[PDB]
């Protein structure tokens, strides 16, 4: 076989940091290394490749490189951008062994999440109400800097989603947001992000 | 006119129709390393311990074949349909050791200017038909796109026995070669 | 571009059988392979089938696969003994030494009981006036609840025109009950405007959940509806508070 | 185990007849400055071709007009690579631990069973052994201690 193993199962870096993914492959005959990209349960997108003649390639922000001797190869995303955030797979194939010319062996994945730069954060925990039933209720924690990360419910009738970025686009402004909900009699709102560890300045309204 | 200290043939693929007839072989300084048996899809080492350590994945040969096959159809209809200048062969015979009446030796027919590569090369003992202790090569390659070839005979070199090589080609009808010097 | 797979979403009453077909849409990319992505992401090669009538079987943990290149431009996979889920991607390629171009894939989730299946319920959460008065903006929230299995796509609409600014949905559906191994699921998304936008009543905002569920012709006998494929949605117009 | 690798035969989309394909890797000192030709041959006419020194799929004849575009626009980068991916790989990883570090010593003067070719007319016997004809006896060969004579 080829085992092609992606050292590194996750990366967080925020905008303009160089994200670097590292792989190794075993079989000395491999000579064609493509890299692929998967966002948010969609399909894989071919990104860049490189061959074993050359020791480095470079195109646009990306650059990939290869120490044949080492049997190590890396992809460098450069000047990162929220849109880059995906699971990146490296892969190999010996372009001149007839047993597998036609196939790719793939690394496990590396999840790259590239975080905004919010420099104008107005952290805040607003609350909201339903149409069909005016009494149903859900809380929203917006506008925090993207160093603040939400924390998982551990009560199993409270539901707290994960931090997720929203780009508008019309203006030039990206804002983070988790939501929390539950129905249970107490639940209520200035508490819902309580496991979760939040600014000091975090603004709270009077419902 | 192309020189340099060594040469490798890590291709060599020929295929021909009608009858659709293939070989895949690798040479290094004009000596066959292996040939792929396309029927039992496997690699066949010219000298058994030649692939002791070393591997060859036969499916490369098989692919190259099926390229050539396809590449034929599409160059058949583009030469209008031109067929092949049959050229007539050119046997020669000599032996392995110098001759030692009592102990084994091996007798070899060298057929040059073959093309297209189909041929019989058979062995004759006093003009009786010899089928045992015979090894042929795959069609080796000549710079001009002929081929050459090589049949081998193991024997007990008893004078009086006399030895004949018969070469039933197409461009020629047979041609025997009694030995010489 | 390049490839069309069919279907995208399917249940596999276990072990039992089902199949799918990938269609080439351009012959500069003639080599067509099959890949599986298992349940923890991670691609495995299955087959590459060059010439029509070329056809093979691979037995793999945990499915069994009959793949067959039927024409110059169709490729087929039959999959059965299907143990736990996976997603199947068709590929195509100009050649040996050359990148694969991946299809749009087919998700295959196992089903131990018809009964397990439920569509979402949805509603929309009309923003806080405090969000209005502090930020200047006004964020809505869809909430997709109570759906099994996790086969959905969630679309936002500003007056029958699918929208994509200032949105975010959750990558992963939440398990309503993490311990049970066939929980029903949940999902949230945000759509943020500017306060003024929300503060014109002319607009209608809705967001809908395509729940690819079970087949029209499925063998059902219950007092719930039939838990069959569908849309579901809910709605909310603008307001000067 | 080391693996011998192969130059890849390129397709083209669209009374006996022959196709041929040669995969020529030539070496100087090995290693340093190396060359590669891949001939695509009809009957005896070499119609198409790729030289490592042209880095592009030429034609030689009038029958490589509607080939040599399609070979650059499908096989070009992979093929250029073949010089290192295959020629080089094979030289270093395979020929050196076999077909260079095996030699075999010889046995109106004629000499048998010798390998490699250099010695001091010539017959190739094609079974990885050699013979030659020249008109005490001294045959000097690079496989040896005491250049065998009689
Ligand atoms: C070799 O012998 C066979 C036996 O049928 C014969 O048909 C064939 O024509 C001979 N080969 C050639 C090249 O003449």
């Amino acid at each position: 076989m080829e085992k092609v193993e992606q050292h590194e199962s996750t990366l967080s870096v925020r905008e303009g940091d160089s994200a670097v993914i590292n792989c190794t492959y075993t079989d000395t005959a491999s000579s064609y290394f493509p890299w692929y990209k998967q966002e948010a349960g969609k399909g894989l997108h071919f990104v860049i490749d490189i061959r074993s003649n050359v020791d480095r390639k470079q195109s646009q922000r990306l650059i990939v490189l290869l120490d044949k001797k080492a049997k190590r190869f890396s992809l460098h995303i450069t000047a990162t951008q929220p849109e880059d955030s995906a699971i990146y797979f490296c892969a190999a194939s010996p372009s001149n062994s007839g047993g597998s010319n036609y196939k790719l062996t793939f690394g496990k994945g590396t999840l790259l999440t590239v975080t905004p730069n919010i420099q104008n954060p107005d952290p805040a925990v607003y609350q909201l109400r339903d149409s069909k039933s005016s009494d149903k209720s859900v809380c929203l924690f917006t506008d925090f800097d993207s160093q603040t990360n939400v924390s998982q419910s551990k009560d199993s009738d409270v539901y707290i989603t994960d931090k997720c970025v929203l780009d508008m686009r019309s203006m030039d402004f990206k804002s983070n947001s988790a939501v929390a909900w539950s129905n249970k009699s107490d639940f209520a709102c200035a508490n819902a992000f309580n496991n979760s560890i939040i600014p000091e300045d975090t603004f709270f309204p009077s419902p | 006119d192309i020189e340099a200290d060594h040469v490798g043939f890590y291709g060599t693929t020929v295929y021909q129709s009608p009858g659709d007839i293939g070989q895949y072989t690798h040479e290094f300084d004009g000596d066959e390393l292996f040939y792929v048996d396309l029927d039992k899809k496997k690699t066949v080492w010219r000298l058994p311990e030649f692939g002791q350590l070393i591997l060859f994945e036969p499916q490369g040969g098989l692919q190259c074949i099926a390229a050539e096959k396809h590449n034929l159809g599409i160059l058949t209809k583009r030469s209008n349909f031109t067929p092949a200048t049959n050229e007539a062969p050119q046997a020669t015979v000599f032996p392995k050791s110098p001759v030692l009446l009592g102990q084994p030796n091996t007798l070899i027919c060298f057929v040059d200017n073959i093309f297209p590569p189909v041929i019989n090369i058979t062995w004759l003992r006093n003009s009786k038909s010899v089928t045992d202790g015979v090894y042929e090569t795959s069609f080796l390659v000549n710079r001009d796109h002929s081929f050459h070839k090589l049949s081998y005979l193991t024997f007990i070199p008893s004078d009086d026995d006399i030895y004949d090589c018969k070469v039933e080609h197409w461009g020629l009808e047979p041609v025997l070669k009694h030995w010489e010097p | 571009t390049l490839l069309e797979q069919n279907p995208r979403w399917r249940l596999v009453p276990r072990g039992q059988a089902v199949n799918l077909r990938c269609i080439l849409k351009n012959s500069q990319y003639p080599w067509m392979s099959w890949y599986q992505q298992d349940l923890q992401k991670q691609l495995q090669w299955l087959f590459t089938l060059r010439s029509p009538g070329d056809a093979e079987v691979k037995s793999l943990p945990g499915a069994d696969y009959l793949a067959t290149r039927v024409t110059d431009t169709e490729l087929r996979l039959q999959v059965a003994n299907m143990s736990q889920g996976r997603t199947l991607y068709c590929t195509c390629s100009a050649g040996l030494g050359y990148e694969q171009y991946f299809g749009p894939g087919t998700r295959l989730t196992v089903l131990e009981d018809l009964k397990n299946v439920f569509p979402p319920e949805v509603a929309v959460f009309e923003p806080s006036e405090a969000e209005i008065s502090h930020t200047q903006k006004a964020t809505l929230v869809c909430l997709a609840t109570g759906f099994y299995p996790d086969h959905v796509e969630l679309s936002w609409w500003v007056n029958g025109k699918e929208v994509h600014s200032g949105v975010c949905t959750d990558p992963q559906p939440l398990k309503e009950q993490p311990a049970l191994n066939d929980s029903r699921y949940c999902l949230s998304s945000r759509l943020r405007v500017s306060a003024t936008f929300w503060q014109n009543p002319r607009n209608h905002f809705r967001c809908q959940v395509q729940f690819y569920g079970l087949s029209e012709n499925d063998e059902w006998t219950q007092d719930r509806a039939k838990p069959v494929t569908q849309i579901v949605s809910a709605e909310a117009w603008g307001r000067a508070d | 185990l080391v693996e011998r690798l192969y130059l890849v035969c390129g397709e083209e989309g669209a009374r006996h007849f022959v196709h041929q394909f040669k995969g020529e890797c030539y070496f100087t000192n090995g290693t340093q400055r190396i060359r590669l030709v891949t001939r695509y041959i009809y009957n005896r006419e070499e119609y198409l071709r790729f030289d490592s020194d042209v880095g592009e799929y030429r034609a030689v004849t009038e029958l490589g007009r509607h080939s040599a575009e399609y070979y650059n626009k499908q096989y070009l980068e992979r093929t250029r690579a073949e010089l290192d991916t295959a020629c080089r790989h094979n030289y270093e990883e395979t020929e050196v631990p076999t077909s260079l570090r095996r030699l075999e010593q010889p046995n109106v003067c004629s000499v048998t069973d010798f390998y490699p070719a250099k010695i001091k007319q010539l017959i190739r016997n094609g079974d990885w052994t050699f013979q030659v004809l020249v008109m005490t006896c001294h045959v000097e060969h690079p496989s040896l201690k005491s250049p065998i004579t009689v």
